[PDB]
């Protein structure tokens, strides 16, 4: 049924399983009109479909032009959103098509299982996850593919670029959802973690920076206490005062 | 008018004969029902007094057999059969009668009740629902499931409704998707009514057949059932004017009729309000929508 935090580790198991979120699939700017009336402004979005246990991330970019002259437009959305992982899963070859697609909103349960009912053994699955990926769009090289597409357009990347020769899927897992998490609750603070120092870079064919192994940890360290330091300015809570168990708590 | 006598009665029980019913006592010299309206199926029903688990009953139409009632004190219930011999029936009933052994069917000449709710309810049509070839009539329980809820597990003993599904290649079109999901009126027009019905005559009957048991037996699966045609139609945008009047006019007698005390187990809140306030239909059952909220006005 539902994913969540007692069944935590089937995420990086052996059974092909890709996450959809569609957060950043329709996306607008609210302006007013000469009249003096409300419009928005459609700009490109994007599909973020990911292999936690991989890192293989599908990005399908979807280009302003897919909503001209329909109606409504965030209904739509979610079933444009169906149809491109439908039309995703049989491109794939038989041994790479997932046995579980799980949706990070429980509105995109229905539009999936109608578009998949040609694939009765895939299960269509939410997720009491609270996960962080609306924030995709905060990764510079993400934001650059998608707004500079002038046409729909399928890029592939890896999000963890080379961790997993280093650490397991379910770290490489943890470290994206907190560098997300951290870039959702402050981006420009954020932002400035992960490139304050440059002597560290990042390769043209990554997305993050180069980090060893003792950077990972201060800057995911920084990242704990920016979601924390964010954390107690929006409820004005004393963090100093805060014990690592309850830190613990929030972080997520 | 026809009618319907038993044997006797040997064990307690309340007997419905369609909407109507009465209690008869152990070993109470009852001889069966009298004055049957002929023209339209009728469903003589049973509760025991000693186990009311179980509600049991017989669909038939009097134009089809002599049909008569004996207890089985073997099965533990009462039976119903067929006399074949005319002349032997026309006399037990004539017998009976002179002593004044029968309940009549106890018909207001101004009500049209039971007309309203079986108005498209078909015999042979209740016999392809309710597969047991060698009688005329057919045999409903509060326990027998349908194929649809045998799918998600003795198949003579099935009620073979119409398999209806949301969610199923066969409502969707491949590449119509939204369109289908949202918009039911390709699957109830071109797979359902002209595919597997033929007209809505026969939707109407098993719709209303699908009420019937429900509100009779106590049936869940025919309350899934009667739920699911409502609600494919009231979710499509495209639907014969007609078949909208006619709709109306039936669900305002099945709201009418059912008992006020059952609605909490017989009505689901969330196709009802789908239905009267969110779909294509929300204001074309008038009828219906004003019953409703006059006499359920809480499930609202
Ligand atoms: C590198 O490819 C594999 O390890 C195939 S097994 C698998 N892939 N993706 C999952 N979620 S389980
Ligand atoms: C906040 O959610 C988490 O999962 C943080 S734990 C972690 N990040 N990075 C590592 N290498 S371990």
């Amino acid at each position: 049924g539902a994913m969540n935090s007692s069944n935590y580790a089937e995420l990086f198991n052996n059974d092909i399983k890709l996450f959809v979120d569609d957060t950043n699939v329709y996306r607008v700017t609210v302006h007013k009109t000469f009249e003096g009336n409300v419009a928005t402004k459609a700009i490109n979005g994007c599909i973020f479909t990911l292999n936690p246990k991989t890192g293989h991330l599908f990005l399908k970019i979807i280009h302003t032009s897919v909503w001209a002259g329909q109606k409504r437009l965030s209904q739509l959305a979610k079933w444009k959103t169906a149809e491109e992982v439908s039309a995703l899963v049989r491109s794939l070859p038989k041994e790479e098509q997932p046995k579980q697609i799980i949706v990070t909103r429980k509105a995109m349960l229905d539009p999936l299982e109608v578009h998949m009912l040609d694939f009765p053994n895939i299960a269509i699955r939410p997720t009491e996850l609270r996960l962080p990926f609306s924030a995709a769009m905060s990764i510079d090289k993400l934001s650059d593919v998608v707004m500079k597409a002038t046409e729909p357009q399928m890029v592939l990347f890896n999000i963890y670029d080379d961790w997993l020769d280093r650490i397991s899927s379910y770290t490489a897992f943890s470290r994206l959802t907190l560098l997300l998490r951290a870039l959702k609750t402050n981006e420009e603070s954020a932002k400035m973690i992960l490139l304050s120092d440059p002597t560290i870079t990042i390769k043209s064919y990554h997305l993050w920076p180069s980090f060893t192994d003792e950077q990972w940890i201060t800057i995911e360290s920084q990242m704990r206490d920016l979601i924390l330091t964010e954390y107690g300015r929006k409820y004005n809570v004393n963090i100093s005062a805060l014990t690592q168990t309850e830190i613990k708590d929030i972080i997520l | 008018m026809n009618t319907v006598p038993f044997t006797s009665a040997p064990i307690e029980v309340t007997i419905g004969i369609d909407q109507y019913s009465f209690n008869v006592k152990e070993n109470q010299p009852f001889h069966g029902i009298k004055d049957i309206p002929i023209g339209h199926v009728h469903v003589i029903h049973f509760q025991h007094a000693d186990n009311s688990s179980m509600r049991y009953g017989y669909w038939f139409d009097c134009r089809m057999g002599n049909f008569y009632i004996q207890y089985d004190p073997k099965d533990g219930l009462y039976k119903m059969m067929e006399e074949r011999d005319g002349a032997k029936f026309e006399n037990i009933v004539h017998n009976f009668k002179e002593r004044q052994m029968m309940v009549s069917y106890p018909k207001i000449d101004e009500d049209d009740t039971w007309y309203n709710l079986t108005e498209f309810v078909q015999m042979d049509k209740i016999r392809k629902i309710v597969r047991k070839d060698e009688n005329q009539f057919s045999y409903v329980d509060s326990s027998m499931t349908t194929v649809q809820e045998n799918e998600l597990s003795d198949p003579a003993h099935s009620l073979n409704y119409t398999v209806i599904n949301f969610k199923s290649r066969e409502a969707i079109r491949p590449g119509h998707e939204m369109e289908d999901f949202l918009d039911k009126s390709y699957y109830l027009n071109t797979v359902m009514l002209q595919g597997i019905f033929k007209n809505s005559s026969n939707y109407f009957g098993e719709l209303q057949f699908a009420f019937l048991n429900a509100m009779f037996f106590g049936n869940y699966g025919s309350s899934l059932q009667w739920h699911a045609m409502i609600e494919l139609i009231c979710s499509s945008a495209t639907v014969p004017k007609h078949m909208l009047d006619k709709l109306d006019e039936i669900l305002y007698y099945q709201i009418k009729t059912l008992p006020e005390q059952y609605s909490d187990i017989l009505l689901n809140e969330r196709v009802w309000n789908i239905c009267l306030y969110s779909s294509f239909q929300k204001n074309s059952l008038h009828n219906t929508e004003k019953i409703m909220e006059n006499k359920y006005p809480e499930l609202l």
